[PDB]
């Protein structure tokens, strides 16, 4: 587990219908709340992976050792239901197995899809910025509309604010 | 001038089992084991035959209500449960072991024995137990061979058939079992009676025994019946006294089919590769939890309801 | 000024597998094959029959072992090692198919045959091989017919069970194979023998064969034993002139029972829902390693003596 | 893995004997030890649920007679089959717990690992990272200091502008 | 002025499956599921027996083909294809239930039933179809009995064999089927024949099926074979009156070996544990692909042809 | 997946072959080598996973004759059982390479983090992080200083407030 989902991020936002990973913004002019494309397609995609696993299965053919509708000897009977039954406890096992496995490494996996996209934002801010514990970057420059954009692009370069925010962080 | 990173939740979420919690709750999962099926034998793109209530051992011997299945192409055999074998009551040798290689079948060929028999024997037995087009009749594809003379010894007789094909051929022939004495000697006369048959890969002797019994189909009397391979380029023959239930023609297995016992009528415009006792399983599914007894190619059985898989992170509602 | 933060860790820890590493170290694990069973078969909670020295098949032909277990009810049911089925000596046609019937079953009732024979029949023949009160005897649910007249011709007979309950009953009855032509010849007469028995849903028929064979049991002689099931509202005939050994009663098994074969002493102050030929396993564990042959709701079988599942973390002691 | 336990951590504390997971700390009045009973409790609600998960529980009837012949051939297929169902078992139950036993290790190490990290979070700009799991404080952090801390409402607010001021000369 | 991290990567990587991903590049890979054999049997520190064109069965019964496999000892037993276990037409009753437990042995000791047989009865008769070097001759562990005084009863005769060992041993017999009544009651007489064999455990009785007129036909001369186990301190005794094939050695199953039915060519040079119809199976891998029929120690068989293990990281290039 | 391979570390590099991990330099005479102990963690988890798949086996007889014909019904049996345990291991096979594999993966991202991150918490507040992998140091580091980075005996606080001012200036 990677500490973010159900983690420091204290619950999930039901009104991001646009994706599974975003960003809440509030400046001088207003807030705002944008989906970040990349990281959900990344999580999207490792899923629909486990879904064509899931129904990559492709079958021997198998023909009847059981009569449906008259009687069989009845040694070779208790043969064919120790063999089925031991068969079946195997599948049943193997199903349970697979769906628990499967399902806490998705649950992970997505978890750590958000932390990567926490840590890309830090590491763009870079001294510009502090984080709050709870998600949030506190940006210690004016930060307009078109600026948290370019932390959404990838575009934001931390030099051209670096002196402000370092003054404003130091008093 | 703040920035926030969060995800996205759902108002209400699924449940599904980890490896550490039985009750993890999810914005979303799908199914794993199928729970639906067909209520149709789904036969689009098989040549199929469905036998109704022909058996398939009566295909064999040519019982009236396999009539309509004595010869034929296919690569699925649809079996009944109301199927029946025997008009004239008995019972077959390894029986289950002959109608799993019929169903196996991708047709059956028929092939005259050209069996002929002299002035002494009424090779034509019929029974009211055998009804065919509202007369007496019996096994198609056998012959029920009598003294001619009612109360005569049936003549010392032998019959040889070759098979001169490149395949395996399959012969049936009966050992009739009479109900009184006075039955056997009218049929066969007072002399003892003994019935042996032979090949390359088959020696055996068989003698009619008289016995009381409950009436089936009207009749106390009962046929054995008896099978055997008759391998490319071997003769098997037939020595013989009177009891013989003899073969006027042989089989023939052609290739190979699936074998389907089913309740489930047919549905010719729609395809499936997966059949049970109740139908067709059409699905995606790595597993299904209708029927542990399936033919063709499906999904493994489990004893499970549900298995939810989980296609969404955690659901962490505000 | 500064603050820490740690994990606990213990001095003795323990090794588990990994995926990577089979010697890691971690402060606690736990088995989960188990490798301890009773020895005792547990049978609190359950009506059981302990058959003893009584063989399954012994019980629906009546052999002086089974007296105790010609009828019952139980859900479990123990056979034991060297079980007597036979004291005329010979042998069943598909016996572990019929002693696995049985061994399935929840209970025997026994029904009378009715059936009965004209005077020249004798229907008490015994033998120094089958013992009541140290004196000769037999198979208490068939019965040994002969010629009351030595040497002289069994009459052609015919007898009917005619089975008028609502479940299918197991009949059973003997073909006498004579050691010599002169004990053939005594019992049944000169005639050439014939038995044929018939249903709506079986029919077979059997001649007994004279031959000189080992003493079991002190005779040369033996008695092949058939069975078949009779179907609710159907009769089933034998016709007869010599060598038949008539069944007096007929079998129904009923319900479902648990079959153990063992020779573990039996405990009833403990319970169990697994059991192998030497006692019961009580555990929670999903797997063991007692034995491969188990009956009943089990741990699956496993070739290993461990595997240890991890509860806890990696163990760091101080170095 | 995570980095913490067997990590950058560099061992465990033995005299931690009510925690799985806790706090060292060092100040005026001296020093001190508590465990974190929230990550313990995390840490040990996972095993659990393994634990029910191996031991939740088909009726088996014999199909081969410990005290009589059975015939051959019937034999060997039973002989067959047993030892396939044996080595798909062997297989399963070995797979399991080394499958279990990574997962039970690493998801221990992220518990050490997170609580690392809600209380770096939480310091903000008032302390340091030592690299061996240690937080240099750079304010006089007194008992009821520690406490909130470990208690979670710790204010770097209060002590930030000292903080600061430490911190660069 | 700086420091950079970083991770190696390879020109040409590998390509595996995950969980999330077909199609995943690897910078290394091996494989786990292995598609090659040796085309050899490889028997270095086997103690072995290669049956040539002797068929297991006629070992016990000694046929021509199978004189120098009459008895021996190994660990290991090969079977061939076409191999020869009878010269006179017939066959063996449960065979399959015989070969089985012959190629599950360590080796054969014979043991002489010591059976000696009256003035009335000729034992050394041969046959054209058993031919031995250039002469007629019969099946070396068996005798045909036939009456010395052609025409006349063969006379009612007991033979008994005591097993005195501390093991089971092995007893096989043949029942002849005369062609027809002309050649039965030349052999054996005019009388009813009937063969009986009685242990403390076994009895059976045997009437040879007498054949029909023209040789070429399925009912002519013909031995079929029984057999059954005699158990330590038994006996077992044959009461016969014509057309039994009496042992004159029986046969002791001894220990416990490897049995492989190929047709590949033996090596001495190479160590293996698992076989299969094509010669052997040298791996460490836990998959193979090349054959579901195997015996030995052997990795699983699997419906795939390649399965491969990443050993290394994502392969990133620039 | 940890932050790093495939991630906010652009590309692998082809002319380290050296090790699968190690840092690559920038200074006065300055320009790679490859880090020992994170390249024999991972080394040695791989050759864990290759211990447990060669490890072996149960002996097993014929129970279908190659050269002659079965009964058909126990024929049948034998089919069925043979085609039942092949379906699971094939299963079982194609399991646990994707999974052994997902797992090797992030096993393999996850130190090259760890190294990462132990280098960040060494240079304590004489490096800022460039979002590449990269440290930007603000003081002079020769090549006896990067091979004291690299060797892990690097000392912060001997270069901290020529660092700091430079941070800040
Ligand atoms: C199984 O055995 C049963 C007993 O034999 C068979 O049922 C018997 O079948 C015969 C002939 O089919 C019936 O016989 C006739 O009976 C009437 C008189 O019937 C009334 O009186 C009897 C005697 O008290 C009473 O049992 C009946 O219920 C009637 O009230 C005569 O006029 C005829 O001449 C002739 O004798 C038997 O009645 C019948 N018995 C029973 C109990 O039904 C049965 O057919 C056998 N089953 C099979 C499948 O073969
Ligand atoms: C096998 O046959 C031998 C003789 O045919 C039987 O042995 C004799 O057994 C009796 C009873 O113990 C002794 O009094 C004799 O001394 C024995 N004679 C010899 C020479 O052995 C033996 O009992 C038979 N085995 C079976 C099982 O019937
Ligand atoms: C075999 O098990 C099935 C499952 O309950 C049951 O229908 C059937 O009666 C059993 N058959 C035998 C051999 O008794
Ligand atoms: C729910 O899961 C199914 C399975 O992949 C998928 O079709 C669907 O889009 C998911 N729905 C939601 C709520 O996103
Ligand atoms: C079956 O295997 C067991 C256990 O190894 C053994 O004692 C018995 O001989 C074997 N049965 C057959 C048919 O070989
Ligand atoms: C079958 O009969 C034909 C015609 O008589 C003959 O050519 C052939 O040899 C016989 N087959 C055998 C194997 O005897
Ligand atoms: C069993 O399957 C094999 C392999 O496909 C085949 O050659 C043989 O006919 C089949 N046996 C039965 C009983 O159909």
């Amino acid at each position: 587990l990677f500490g973010a989902i159900a983690g420091f991020l204290e619950n999930g936002w039901e009104g991001m219908v646009d994706g599974w990973y975003g960003f809440r913004h509030q400046n001088a002019q207003g807030t705002g709340q944008a989906a970040d494309y990349k990281s959900t397609q990344a999580a999207i995609d490792q899923i629909t992976g486990k879904l064509n696993r899931l129904v990559e299965k492709t079958n021997t053919e198998f023909e009847s050792i059981e009569s449906e509708f008259s009687e069989i000897e009845h040694q070779i009977g208790n043969v064919i239901n120790w063999t089925k039954d031991s068969i079946t406890d195997i599948w049943t096992y193997q199903a349970e197995l697979l769906v628990a496995m499967e399902n806490q490494h998705t649950i992970d996996m997505a978890d750590s899809e958000m932390l990567n996209l926490y840590e890309r934002v830090r590491k763009q801010l870079r001294q510009n910025a502090e984080e709050d514990g709870k998600g949030c970057f506190e940006i210690y420059h004016a930060c307009d509309d078109s600026c948290m954009e370019s932390i959404r692009n990838n575009t934001y370069d931390h030099s051209q604010y670096r002196e402000e925010a370092l003054l404003n962080r130091l008093n | 001038d703040k920035i926030c990173l969060g995800h996205h939740a759902v108002a209400n979420g699924t449940i599904v089992k980890t490896l550490t919690n039985e009750q993890e709750e999810v914005t979303n999962a799908t199914e794993t084991v199928e729970s639906t099926g067909i209520n149709r034998l789904c036969m689009k793109g098989r040549k199929h035959k469905d036998l109704g209530n022909c058996h398939p051992i009566g295909m064999l011997i040519g019982t009236p209500a396999c009539d309509l299945h004595l010869t034929g192409m296919w690569d699925t055999l649809i079996e009944r449960e109301n199927a029946i074998a025997y008009c004239y009551p008995g019972a077959t040798v390894n029986v289950e072991a002959l109608r799993q290689k019929i169903m196996e079948s991708g047709g059956i060929n028929k092939i005259s024995t050209g069996f002929t028999y002299g002035s002494s024997i009424n090779s034509a037995g019929t029974t009211r137990a055998c009804m065919r087009n509202g007369g007496n009749s019996f096994y198609a594809e056998l012959k029920w061979l009598v003294s001619k003379s009612k109360g005569q010894n049936f003549p010392q007789t032998t019959n040889t058939y070759r098979n001169t094909d490149t395949a395996e051929h399959l012969i049936m022939w009966g050992i009739h079992h009479p109900s009184s004495t006075q039955e056997k000697n009218t049929l066969y006369g007072t002399q003892s009676l003994s019935i042996s048959v032979g090949s390359s890969t088959y020696r055996n002797n068989f003698v009619p025994v008289v016995g009381a019994r409950p009436q089936v189909n009207g009749l106390s009397s009962r046929i054995d019946f008896h099978w055997t391979l008759v391998q490319p380029g071997d003769n098997i023959t037939f020595s013989h006294n009177g009891g013989l239930i003899a073969p006027s023609r042989v089989s023939k297995l052609i290739g190979r089919g699936l074998g389907i016992q089913s309740d489930a009528p047919i549905d010719n415009n729609c395809e499936s590769k997966c059949f049970w006792r109740g139908g067709s399983i059409n699905t995606r599914l790595p597993f299904q939890n209708l029927s542990p007894r399936t033919v063709g190619q499906c999904p493994k059985y489990v004893n499970r309801r549900s298995l939810m898989l989980a296609t969404g992170m955690r659901n962490v509602p505000e």
